[PDB]
């Protein structure tokens, strides 16, 4: 839906952190003199950032006056094998089980087979395409496929073909 | 000047910085409250943004019909 | 009390700041004291010309989407 | 290709063969109606097509002039 | 609209031009004509339909940045 | 049935690989290694490291080759065409999908 | 001649006020009346006025003529009705559709 | 394109001019202390109206600073007797006294019948109708009939199509 402010506020919130402190919101949270908790609730967006933050954050990220509520979006512009595991790792982070097969820790500084990430992903349940990617540009990962797989086919068809339009018309 | 303002390019040239932006900020210093003219001046400005997005938005679905269209006359 | 800005996030609030926002009056006031601010009078012009514009753009867009759609319906139903 | 299907309007092969099949003496109106209503079918889609065409038309220069 | 769509699987001559090919008459010409016909009637529902997805769409923007 | 209508009324990563790949033709890769050229039949298990390099070669990358894109909740578009969009046309793609997802309840 | 062929497309003023007032379906008198609709007679622009009010209408519309300029044909009486910003549509529109010519 | 400055200010001017000082731009001359025939040249559009006249013409319209600049769509959003003789009397303007085919030419009083009304309005190159318009054309359509008339058929309806739908939506 059409942005409210702190949709943009956020979002300035958000690439402020990135291009000025590097991505870590408790960077910011030392500058600003804020729990990094409140920090990653305005950046996640589990909490408003209020009218107030809004100018100590400005302050505090050396912006001049309301450029925070400001949208400014006209302004002008690794490894598979580790992370193949660091997916793992982080998948079971919730024993070295391994359940179904393995007994591969894994290190993952070796490639494995498609067959073994397979039988490694559904055992946590999640496919073995994901988390191959670290940057996720490629892929629209965001609609819910539930909401997609219930559309009739005929509704399918309508967003894939504007879909590839949208391609043709760029590149 | 004045037309270039009222140019699409020109409206769009006030988004980022313009002497109202530059003005305003200036007023704010001496411990005047504009906060109800920078309040609506960053609404004026973002509703640039939003409904430039918008129209560019539409651009797309109508070539998107027009192309449909043409494939059913041609 | 309730706040200032949330009808200025509606259209209603944007298309009321065509004519005689507070910016209108802080600008005009202090062009009668002598320093000129005509620049920025004009940028505010260009401004509020384009939201009645645009406006007037969307509004004659629905009508003809709505003759479309029409026609479509016709066809198809 | 929709030249072909435009010029299946008037008298088509389907159309000649419906006709002298009439005169034989069976009814064929009920097959005579059908083609009437795919025909003119063709002759107000394709109106109504052109119709969207000029609107949209419309629609984008109306969009090009605000954003260009 | 439903008539003409009603045509696409079961008309009347559909079947007159399925017993008429049995008898040795080539209708291949009036054949072809009628599934191009047929065709269209598909093909040209299918993107008033898609049309129509769009148009509101469009439409949804458009009360938006008015309402 | 030269009557194109769309309305009466109203597996393993192995295989999705060979699938994929056979879509890529159309569009010898072996370059690299000429062994796997033959994966076509799903008969070998290749490695993440070699189909990275059988995708990277394309300018793809490893991941679009194993995606089951036949599942039902899986959209069926090129990933990588998609990746270089910028951001105008990747939030016009996202935002008509939410208008589809709202129109059918 | 049955199916549409529209793709192949293809006088006083006593009959337009004969066909204007037949397309248009105190009233002073009705034998008047009734003359005016087959012509046989010219009426007067002051009778003209007050029949016309009769349909919500006026004067000159039952006697302007169609031929191919002035054949831009629509109801005056709801055109005058509408707001200004929904007339400058119709005008842009027409003055839009010149423009696709040359 | 659609709508510049000079067009909005000669909008404003207009509107000034119906609003408060009514029928003549002769009064507007007088209070703005410039020709009238000066005066008339901004309304009709052969002068635009520049930066200083515009503050002048402000200035003696007693508005504030550029609100001539302004448009102001957004709040915006009699006999036939007489009239066919204030019509021919205004024909008379621009063939001159006597004309042919006809006598009892009486302007005043008479409702003449549409037949010689069509035999005067004819004399001049006109048609009857023209005559007998109300005061303001509201039903109009101010358009070039050349061009209408030079339309293919199929564009005419497209046109005309469009119009009824619009009065559909209005009624």
């Amino acid at each position: 839906a059409m942005k409210s402010i702190y949709d943009i506020r956020r979002k300035n919130l958000n690439e402020i952190i990135l291009r000025d402190f590097d991505d870590t919101q408790l960077r910011f949270a030392e500058r600003v003199k804020r729990s990094q908790n409140l920090v990653n609730r305005w950046c996640t967006g589990i909490k408003n950032i209020g009218p107030n933050a809004a100018r100590i954050i400005e302050e505090a990220a050396r912006k001049e006056k309301f450029w925070l509520d400001v949208d400014h979006e006209l302004d002008a512009v690794w490894t598979v094998e580790k992370q193949a595991a660091a997916t793992l790792n982080a998948w079971m982070r919730k024993a070295g089980i391994g359940p179904a097969t393995v007994n591969r820790i894994m290190k993952a500084e070796v490639s494995t087979t498609i067959g073994v990430l397979s039988s490694l992903a559904r055992a946590f349940g999640h496919e073995a395409y994901e988390m191959i990617i670290p940057v996720g540009a490629p892929g629209i990962i965001d609609y819910d496929h539930r909401m997609y797989a219930a559309l009739p086919q005929e509704e399918k068809n309508k967003i894939t073909s504007f879909i590839n339009f949208v391609f043709e018309q760029n590149k | 000047f004045e037309e270039r303002i009222h140019t699409p390019v020109g409206v769009r040239s006030l988004v980022e910085d313009s002497h109202l932006m530059k003005l305003l900020r200036e007023l704010d210093k001496d411990g005047f409250n504009v906060d109800g003219p920078l309040a609506e001046l960053v609404a004026l400005v973002n509703y640039v943004t939003s409904s430039q997005m918008t129209m560019q938005d539409l651009q797309t679905h109508l070539d998107y019909c027009a192309e449909q269209l043409r494939k059913q006359t041609t």
